[PDB]
């Protein structure tokens, strides 16, 4: 019995699904023998939503699109776990900047992370999340590795993010130690370091949350880190 | 007549609806395809903002093809700012797109594999696609910063050049990939032909629009020929016209086809038309794209500048970025003045193709309709932006 | 209090060029240089020269010359982790080395275990050399020590060092010192809750404490760390002595490591009483 | 019996106290007959903190300054009501950008709004709050006008603010109607309007929260508005 | 359902220049012009010409000519509140007028009652003229109506109007219409929860509904509103009729106001069921 | 000897500590004054950021005197960028500062009123101060956007010119204010003299540093004479030296006095020294400041440009902004390159005065010490920034 997974694309860009598929070596075995992708028209010819063990929900949801809202509601009913797949679903990401007014739907204006409308069980922030974190998450769910997954469960509550979080949650709190991990991680290169402190280029920030996610001073998963190092 | 509705159409990027009116025998007499993807509204998002913001945001139109949006954006802005990009930066931009074509066409083979690849060959096909994408994406990661939403395509060129280590590593991997891509293309073309789709399926009389064989050329996009209208003056069913989420760009007052077949027709003397031709052109273009990337890596001077200095205030000049995305001509237009984006418009390949796709299902059984759609490799987040 | 390890020795590079340039035993420069020459790594991120004296900048070294140019300690910020992804993108590196103080080692190990936003970097790190750390200073604090208290300037400093209860500056003909307790309150506040003295999560960890001048105390930890360092020794690039046979020896190292942890736990508890967020 | 008021300056700029004093016509009567300023060395020669009915606390607090922390703790003990006086105290305001490293105290790095360390009863966001809101607040407290003061009590919980709040709390939520009130209010002129939607110049944002405070769609005090209009 | 008011009349400007330019009775232009000439105000914020046809920009008018240049309705955004503070700073105005749709009136009244960040503006507003509103449109929606559905262009439109179940466009020689229900879904979503039709919080409120073509239904509300409008009438700048004597009259106004409120309450309830933040 | 500590000193802006060593008779033998205000760290905050950010942030150094910080910041940045500000913008900047002096000196009279104003005159004095500030602040609000943290002093000049309505309104109010300011100054000077402070109180031999009589002049701030050291090499008590929060700027290797008396000595032939002289100079300068603002309003062309165009990338040039703040010379230094602030330093008037203030208490009873301090009108948020 393979885990039944749905991949539901709302107002996303499909980059998250693409990242999943850049687990090149294992992809054929993953799709054919490890999990069962049972729903999501990007991948499956099925127009009646089935029960799922896990829904990977990509994209924010548009408050002015009735079908998106119904689809989100239905997948919450039919999936045991809902994962906000990528920062648009998890934090709104760059759709936080949408403000409507464009053809051919000038009223399409308002986009929110999915937890603003439904209960979310875990999250994978990232724009997109790395092929590695996606593979490790799926394997963990396969093997019931709940110790590994705890940060994903916790991150379900991180739904409004910005590079300024490094100030408000780290530097302001007396926690920053100038390591540069945040600047290493930022997928848009919005971050530099000035005199050992993060420097935000707001013109490049997509509000994805990854800098604060990777900061060693936001949360420190010591036991899992040592386990993997054999220490 | 009876209405067959497929919503959303499957194994493509993003959500569209196909509506086919069919006669007693199930033959399509009237076909309409339209976006039902919500409008995230990238054009109106980047209007009013700093120029550096636009490439970052518009590449997130689509995570299947972010490379050509980043390129069209910086080319439009370069053009608005009268920037001359240094030779090595132009080559790295071209190399990034050439590698990207290989990746993207391989992604389409993945999506259409259920239609064309026998069950006993399916594992092999996924593994073939994956090895090809792995090698293509080494280029996009090393040169452009990230393999999805590359960070280092920039106004004025690229963020940085690459090392000799990088250049020679990429060269060897792409050249050694040639026989694999040749074998894959041969295999895919044979399978597409083996499906036995009816003769003439998807053949239409619309223009083929293409600016260049493999990168792009703003001098071939003629604003005296381009117009843009809205679904309300295109679709003749008012409920559909109100639901449709993408605009309707036209050339010489007519709807067109863009993409690999269009480029092959306009630049490589390709004479085949319709669904099978579209797949065949796309597969053959993998040869073109990989060969070009290999040659650029051979030519590249890793010690040379890749980025021009520039004054970002602007003069109110309309800048055009015309890029041949894997799915077709991707035009971004940008006007910079007072250091802000005063105007922005994107005419993305699937945006062009959508008005052509519905009617191209007509004349054959509606069960062929979805195959007509996938031949365009449609991308609805792209179409809608 | 020293974390998990395989072996602890006292060691010194046998390369006279490295000996001349090194802070201590030249373990970092010697080991990265060996790994580079052997093809175990293709480059390494190090704290290289910057735009002000003793104000380093992280940089990707791809030759022994560049590694050597980064040798010697700067007691101020060099956010080395920031360059790890550039190193595997445009620099083309698929086998990466780096040197890191303990908090930087933590950001790196956290990334490898949980690479949420970090694509195709984690498995490319092949050698993580940790260096011991008790505190780090903003650049202006170094200036207070050197330009104000000791009455010279940053440009007159040929080497800086910390040990035996003092901050040390070497000039072209003079050795100047301050009591180390005099630097209290000038270090970044974030160090207050740091529990890791000997870079417990590194592949190999090294520092001066426990060893005599010009030698280093070297703690091998992971299979990669132990095997690469043992290889270099066998190749005659390091001289080693059992740490039990060396003065001051392991007792001093364990004392300082325990002091650091006790201080951190007190400060972590103080944060929690105030209601401040704390990851420890 | 006049209300006993303390004015305590932490890491502020004293602009809030200056604003209070730009109630020009009433100032002499205010200080002499309406209230009793009993503590705050900016104004009063007293070095033993007394009991207060209201503490107006200006400025964020520096986590690395022991006296600031003790002074904050003591005023919470001795004041019946604590008001975060101005956005530095209320939201951190521009000190959210502080990151240490400057002479003559390179370790002075971390600044937080006072509610991060103590219970705050009401707040006056603004940089500085207008002379009018300060006067109206004091008069309201004098007259026990709790209906008028309710938004000030509520705003005690708004401690992390930014111009992006207009997106995350209004535009994203389907509430923005393009009135321009936010751009009118912004004291740094960080806001413009683009196609009827707020446009943030992040280079000028001081994270004071005033745009969202004044937005008619953040909270709508209808009864008090009509009362004052005689409607 | 009409809010608090003192009197309701049907009225029309007696100024032929204003009659030619006005959307309806010319109440806004006529009243602001009267207040300006009398020194009741020194300027007013209005929706003036912008950089695209029928895409207005808020501006501070300090002459009758500038007021007249702003006359006529544009059914898209003009965030008039944004210019109120500029008007009392560099323009030097201490007696300010403005015209506002109901949601703009709300931002203004909220500012006056709670001026947290707004220094020395609240008491300078001397005349707030409200205009009736049922919905507003992004500019692209107007283009869909005018350029796509009706097959002309923004430049060919000499006047636009809404009433009697239709959206109207006047060209140099043609009157084109759409059923108003055809514009549903093209208005900004924020209008869905709006309860205020007749600008209930304005000093004086005015609109076309309830009055015949070229006339306006004028609701005076505050002491300032009633007294300033009565002054202008007495000065012969407006002709007025009791609203009970006019067709369609107050019944239609009350119907539409009640329709708007019922719709809003349904939509407000829908928001709350979804768990979305709602200030109403 | 015994230590008298006052912490914080009262009725000034911000927090400082005064430590007086006194003999058996209570006479100060050794006085030290230092900042205990935490370092918000404005210089290091704006370093690394866009030039437009610096004036917005550094004006928030202080809400008593934000006007001269905004001016020094934009002047330093203008100088770094080689900008020539148009005449009307220069006049509006000067007018804003002149009005600001009137406001600020009036604020100091408010703060020192308990020391000098008889109880029966106290209501009158507060009302006098308030009417003066009301009229001064009309100028700062209308011209510069906000009376505290003015938004519209900008790189390149001002955001906008004012109307004739504004100009003539301000002119009439300031000119009609002249007799009131003259009466107020006469009254304050009489009361300061009436207090009967001991002859010689606060007289020192330190230089008077001033760049201009009322606005500022970067050509009079000589970098060959300026140095900056830290408290650790200034104060001779190591506990105090470690606690002190402000730097120690020097001229010709020595500590100085800045402020109204300094300007009056250097530019107006003023010959009096010490505490009473400092108050008297400050009151008299209100006449100077108001007269200058009136003349600028008379001269101003409201139809003329107020802001230059500029390329904000920079060339790495060190720019100097030297402004005469109400409390003294306020120098900001800024280097713009690659469109960012590469270097920023502020040497603020109370920063200069602090090393002079402690020693100026020596030789008189410690009960006079606090009066010596207030004569400098110290601003500790300013001093520390
Ligand atoms: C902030 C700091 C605090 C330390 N405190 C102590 C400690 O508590 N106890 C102890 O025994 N040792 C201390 N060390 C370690 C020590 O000073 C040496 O760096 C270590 O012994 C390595 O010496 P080596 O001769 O083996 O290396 P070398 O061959 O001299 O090479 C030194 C390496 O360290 C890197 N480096 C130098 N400065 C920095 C920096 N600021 N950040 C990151 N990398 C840097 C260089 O790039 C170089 O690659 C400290 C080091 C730092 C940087
Ligand atoms: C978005 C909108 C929706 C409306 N819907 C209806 C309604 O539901 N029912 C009804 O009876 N009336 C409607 N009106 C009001 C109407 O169209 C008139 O503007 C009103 O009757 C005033 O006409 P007048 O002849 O008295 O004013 P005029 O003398 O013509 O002057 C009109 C004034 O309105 C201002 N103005 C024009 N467009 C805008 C805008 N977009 N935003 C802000 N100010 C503007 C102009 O600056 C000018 O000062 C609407 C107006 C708008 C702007
Ligand atoms: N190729 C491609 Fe995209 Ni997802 C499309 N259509 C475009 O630019
Ligand atoms: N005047 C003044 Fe400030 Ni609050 C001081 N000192 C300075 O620039
Ligand atoms: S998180 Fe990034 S990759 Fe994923 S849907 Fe959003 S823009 Fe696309
Ligand atoms: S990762 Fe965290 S601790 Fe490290 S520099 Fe960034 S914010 Fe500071
Ligand atoms: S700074 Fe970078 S990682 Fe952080 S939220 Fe912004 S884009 Fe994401
Ligand atoms: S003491 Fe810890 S937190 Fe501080 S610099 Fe050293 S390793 Fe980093
Ligand atoms: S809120 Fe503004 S005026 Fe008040 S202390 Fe902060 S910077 Fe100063
Ligand atoms: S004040 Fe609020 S509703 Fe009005 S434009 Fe600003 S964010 Fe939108
Ligand atoms: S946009 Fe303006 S009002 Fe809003 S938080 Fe920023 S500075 Fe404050
Ligand atoms: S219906 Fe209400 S919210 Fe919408 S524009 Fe009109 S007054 Fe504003
Ligand atoms: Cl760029
Ligand atoms: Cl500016
Ligand atoms: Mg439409
Ligand atoms: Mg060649
Ligand atoms: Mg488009
Ligand atoms: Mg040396
Ligand atoms: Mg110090
Ligand atoms: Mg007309
Ligand atoms: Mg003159
Ligand atoms: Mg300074």
């Amino acid at each position: 019995a393979k885990p039944r997974i749905g991949y539901i694309h709302l107002s996303g860009c499909t980059g998250d699904a693409m990242s999943l598929t850049e687990n090149y070596d294992i992809l054929a075995e993953l799709l054919t023998n490890m999990v069962d992708i049972v729903y999501g028209q990007t991948l499956v010819d099925l127009w009646e939503m089935p029960e799922m063990d896990l829904a990977l929900v990509e994209g924010s949801v548009c408050l002015q699109d009735e079908h998106s809202l119904h689809e989100l509601k239905e997948l919450r009913e039919k999936a045991k776990l809902v994962c906000a797949f990528g920062s648009c679903a998890a934090t709104g990401c760059f759709t936080r900047y949408s403000r409507g007014g464009q053809q051919a739907q000038p009223s399409h204006e308002s986009f929110v992370p999915i937890a603003d409308l439904i209960d979310v069980d875990l999250a994978l922030p990232g724009c997109p999340p790395s092929p590695e974190i996606i593979a490790k998450t799926v394997v963990a769910l396969l093997n019931n590795d709940m110790d590994y997954l705890q940060p994903m469960l916790d991150l379900a509550g991180y739904t409004e993010a910005c590079g300024c979080d490094l100030q408000t949650k780290v530097v302001n709190q007396g926690l920053c130690i100038g390591c540069g991990t945040c600047a290493m991680a930022c997928q848009t290169r919005a971050l530099d370091m000035t005199n050992g402190r993060p420097e935000l280029n707001s013109d490049r920030c997509i509000k994805c949350g990854i800098c604060y996610v990777q900061c060693p001073r936001s949360w420190w998963p010591e036991e899992q880190i040592k386990k993997e190092l054999g220490l | 007549s009876e209405r067959i509705v497929i919503s959303p159409t499957s194994r493509q990027e993003g959500h569209a609806e196909l509506v086919m009116e069919v006669d007693d025998e199930g033959i399509v007499t009237k076909g309409r395809y339209f976006s039902i993807t919500p409008v995230r509204g990238l054009e109106k998002m980047v209007t009013g903002k700093a120029p550096e913001t636009a490439p970052v945001m518009v590449q997130r139109i689509c995570g299947v093809c972010p490379i050509p949006h980043t390129l069209a954006s910086v080319e439009a802005i370069d053009d608005s700012l009268d920037i001359e990009v240094p030779k090595a930066g132009r080559l790295l931009r071209e190399l990034t797109l050439a590698a990207h074509h290989v990746n993207s066409h391989a992604i389409h083979h993945f999506l259409i594999a259920p239609d064309f690849v026998p069950e006993n060959l399916m594992a092999d096909a996924i593994n073939s696609v994956s090895e090809i994408r792995k090698n293509a994406q080494y280029v996009v990661d090393m040169v452009a910063g990230e393999g999805i939403h590359p960070s280092d395509v920039r106004i004025g060129g690229m963020a940085d050049n690459i090392t000799e280590l990088a250049r020679k590593r990429l060269y060897a991997r792409l050249k050694q990939l040639k026989p694999k891509v040749n074998e894959h293309v041969e295999l895919m073309i044979g399978l597409i032909e083996d499906k036995g789709l009816p003769e003439g399926l998807g053949v239409h009389n619309q223009p083929t629009l293409a600016s260049h064989q493999i990168y792009g050329d703003r001098t071939k996009f003629d604003l005296d020929r381009f117009t843009e209208i809205m679904p309300e003056s295109w679709y003749d069913d008012p409920e559909i016209a109100k639901r449709a989420c993408s605009t309707i760009p036209l050339y010489d007052g007519r709807n067109v086809e863009v993409g690999p077949r269009a480029r092959m027709v306009e630049f490589q003397g390709f004479k085949e038309r319709g669904v099978v031709a579209q797949h065949v052109a796309r597969a053959l273009e993998m040869k073109t794209a990989l060969s070009r990337a290999i040659e650029i890596l051979d030519e590249l001077d890793t010690s040379a500048p890749v980025r021009a200095d520039f004054d970002e205030r602007g003069t109110g000049k309309l800048g055009i970025g015309a890029i041949e995305a894997p799915r077709g001509l991707d035009v971004h237009m940008a006007k910079v003045e007072n250091g802000k984006i005063q105007f922005y418009s994107a005419l993305v390949p699937t945006t062009w193709n959508i008005p052509t796709m519905g009617p191209a299902t007509e004349g054959f059984h509606h069960e062929y309709g979805p195959h007509v759609i996938r031949a365009y490799d449609p991308c609805l987040s792209c179409a809608t932006h | 209090v020293l974390g998990t390890y395989k072996e602890i020795v006292s060691a010194r590079s046998t390369d006279r060029e490295i000996q001349k340039l090194a802070q201590d035993g030249g373990i970092v420069t010697g080991l990265l240089a060996y790994a580079l020459d052997e093809g175990i790594i293709e480059g390494a991120v190090v704290a290289g020269p910057g735009e002000e004296f003793w104000k380093p900048q992280p940089m990707v070294a791809m030759s022994s010359d560049e590694l050597k140019a980064a040798a010697g300690t700067k007691y101020t910020f060099s956010p080395n982790v920031m360059m790890l992804k550039k190193a595997v993108r445009q620099y083309g590196i698929e086998k990466l080395g780096t040197v890191a103080i303990p908090c930087q080692t933590m950001g790196i190990r956290k990334m490898q275990t949980y690479p949420f936003g970090v694509r195709f970097l984690a498995d490319k790190i092949k050698l993580l050399v940790g260096i011991y750390c008790m505190e780090n200073f903003p650049y202006t604090s170094l200036q207070t020590f050197i330009c104000e208290k000791l009455g010279v300037s940053m440009e007159l400093v040929e080497k800086m060092d910390i040990g035996k209860g003092k901050f040390w500056v070497y000039t072209q003909d003079d050795v100047l010192t301050l009591p180390l307790k005099e630097t209290h309150g000038y270090e970044q506040a974030g160090c207050k809750i740091c529990k890791d003295y000997v870079a417990e999560l590194a592949d190999v960890s090294t520092g001066s404490v426990g060893s005599p001048d010009g030698w280093s105390t070297v703690i091998t930890r992971t299979d990669a760390g132990d095997s690469i360092f043992k290889q270099a020794v066998e190749a005659g690039l390091f001289e080693t002595k059992p740490i039990e046979e060396v003065k001051p020896g392991l007792g001093l190292l364990e004392k300082l490591a325990a002091q650091k942890k006790e201080k951190a736990e007190k400060n972590i508890a103080a944060r929690k009483e105030m209601g401040l967020p704390t990851p420890f």
